[PDB]
């Protein structure tokens, strides 16, 4: 991966066509995004108020 | 520390761009192959780039090399007892005329056994004939349906960690550390993958060392006293039953209850016994403590010492004596990473300090070199006989670094540059020389040893007979001493003579 | 290593996990692993094999 949607992510010296990729990713409320492959995942509840 | 063992295998490799407006770099490919070295020593890669003067380097730790073996299975097999219950009826009806299964109806169950439970476990529902009469508690000559289900339970609830092996490959660990700063640690084995961290897959190569008497055995381990033993242990699910090897599950954390959905069992694990409307359930699972060959922690099978060495992913080692093996070389390989270069580097000039270590030997010399500069880490020293390279921080501050050398008297010129620039260094001082230490009663070795320098094995003239007493007058003294010793141990020999004549 | 296509009996990753980690080892060997390997300059018997 190269560039996403004009954004200069890595350095390739040559941009090519557009082309779908399916990756998943997160965000922590800063500007570009973190696409991750390999993500271990946990659900808790917590018994929090604001449920 | 020092380091060796340089490479330089894939230097002015790059195709890189202006870099970010000042300096930056894009990635890096390539092969490299590192040699053997000793149990704590530091391989460094080091980098060249046409552009920069200097980069950084990539250093190696490896502390220890025991004998581990693979992975072949894991499972987990927990503590059995024997449980069973039965109930008495009476016919009364059409339903248990003559035999109590029609021809296949195995369903023992008419919504009253407590089988219908997430603690029950695994069972088998069996029945068997029963009396028929008053006696019993009935008004028929005919014997009555008796069911019985018999199970497994696990009051305490111990949980052992199996995982057989057949392999026993040799291992060490890795201390890799990165140029740009993270510090990580892991675990390759001969040959295999080790994690791939950022595109590094450095990996171990040994020599297929044979065994003794390794032939079925496993690293059984306990979990809640934490207690390890060596004994043989079974296979994946198709067994035998009379040795290791009894109802398994899926994990740990589902070892605790013995119910369905991930425990395994084949056939005939618990026997049933009744005489009259009883149904009692005797055992015959045996205990981890049971089987023969059950070693413990300490184990000297042969000439390898099993320890229980403290470390992640394995608790299984041992070290023999002085091996010397053949070759432990590695390979690395890269896929992509980036890294900075300051190519800013001004007027740097060391000199050299103190000197003092051993011949040629396995901890070397080490020497003191002194630097002053204003980059952090810029440095590259090449001389003749051996090399090494380290890192420096800025300001002036004082490093002690090891080389190889092959003379008693240290006194040559090597050359040292910083960065771009470089300069001249003398090397002056006094060496001293160990042999291959010797063994000792109560010690026992811990990881390996990786080899010991015995190749001269001969005195030499130069050094030797110097602190005695240019070569004309040692002559002519050694010769005058050799007289003078030769006329006093004559009158001697004549005084003992006249002695033993006379006074007999 | 997508499937249709690629090949695989059985037994090549094992599993492994004590408390909701699951964590995978490696077992597959390289090519630099089994007995007999030789290299470019080969001289085994009478035949000295080249490249
Ligand atoms: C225990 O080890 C000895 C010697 O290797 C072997 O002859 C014997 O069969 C082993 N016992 C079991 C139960 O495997
Ligand atoms: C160099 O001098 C002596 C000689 O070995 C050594 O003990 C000392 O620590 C060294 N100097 C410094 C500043 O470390
Ligand atoms: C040099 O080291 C100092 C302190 O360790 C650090 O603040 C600085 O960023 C380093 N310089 C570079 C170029 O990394
Ligand atoms: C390697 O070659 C020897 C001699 O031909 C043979 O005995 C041995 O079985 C071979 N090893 C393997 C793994 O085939």
């Amino acid at each position: 991966i190269c560039k996403i949607d004009g954004v200069v992510f890595n350095q390739c010296e040559g941009e090519s066509l557009p082309q779908p990729f399916d990756v998943a990713w997160m965000d922590v409320g800063h500007s570009h995004k973190i696409i991750m492959r390999e993500h271990k995942t946990k659900w808790v509840q917590e018994s929090s108020s604001k449920d | 520390e020092s380091c060796d063992e340089m490479v330089h295998a894939d230097s002015k490799l790059v195709s890189c761009r202006q870099g970010s407006g000042n300096m930056k770099e894009c990635v890096t490919t390539g092969r490299a192959l590192l040699p053997a070295v000793n149990p704590g020593q530091e391989a460094c890669l080091h980098f060249t780039a046409p552009g920069s003067p200097d980069s950084k380097c990539l250093k190696i730790k490896v502390k220890r090399i025991n004998l581990k073996c693979k992975k072949s299975s894991s499972y987990f097999v927990p503590d059995a007892r024997s449980r069973c219950t039965s109930v008495r009826r009476c016919r009364w009806a059409g339903d248990c005329q003559s035999g109590c299964p029609p021809h296949s109806t195995s369903n023992s169950f008419s919504d009253d056994w407590a089988g219908k439970m997430d603690r029950a476990g695994l069972g088998f529902s069996g029945c068997s004939d029963g009396c028929g009469g008053a006696a019993c508690g009935c008004f028929n000559a005919a014997p009555s349906c008796i069911f019985w289900r018999k199970w497994v339970e696990n009051p305490h609830g111990i949980i052992w960690k199996v995982s057989p092996c057949a392999a026993w490959v040799p291992s060490a660990v890795i201390e890799l550390t990165m140029p740009s700063g993270e510090v990580r640690t892991f675990h390759p084995m001969s040959g295999i993958p080790t994690q791939v961290f950022k595109g590094v897959s450095v990996t171990y190569l040994g020599s297929d060392m044979e065994v003794s008497g390794l032939t079925d055995l496993c690293e059984i381990e306990e979990l809640k006293s934490k207690k390890l033993a060596l004994a043989p242990c079974n296979q994946a699910g198709m067994g035998v039953v009379g040795k290791v090897g009894e109802i398994q599950c899926s994990s740990e954390e589902s070892a605790r209850t013995i119910k369905k959905d991930g425990c395994i069992w084949n056939a005939d694990l618990v026997g049933i016994e009744l005489r009259v409307d009883d149904a009692v359930c005797y055992s015959k699972i045996t205990s981890v403590e049971a089987v023969a060959n059950y070693s413990a922690i300490p184990t000297t099978i042969g000439g390898l010492r099993f320890e229980r060495s403290h470390d992640s992913l394995g608790k299984i080692s041992g070290s023999p004596l002085d091996i010397t093996a053949i070759r432990g070389s590695f390979s690395v390989n890269y896929r992509g990473l980036r890294l900075s270069l300051s190519e800013i580097t001004a007027t740097c000039t060391g000199e050299v300090t103190n000197v003092s270590g051993c011949y040629s030997c396995m901890t070397g010399a080490k020497v003191s070199i002194k630097l002053h500069s204003s980059k952090n880490s810029t440095a590259h020293v090449r001389c003749k006989g051996d090399e090494t390279a380290f890192s420096v921080l800025e300001g002036v501050h004082s490093y002690t670094v090891s080389l190889s050398f092959d003379h008693a008297v240290v006194d040559e010129q090597c050359q040292l540059n910083c960065g771009g620039h470089e300069s001249q260094v003398t090397l002056k001082g006094n060496l001293i020389f160990l042999d291959v230490p010797k063994f000792v009663d109560g010690s026992y070795m811990q990881t390996y040893h990786s080899s010991v320098p015995t190749g001269a094995n001969i005195p030499s003239p130069t050094d030797w007979l110097n602190a005695l007493f240019r070569w004309i007058l040692g002559v002519i003294g050694v010769l005058l001493g050799g007289l003078a010793l030769f006329f006093l141990i004559m009158s001697l020999f004549k005084l003992g003579t006249k002695q033993v004549f006379r006074s007999r």
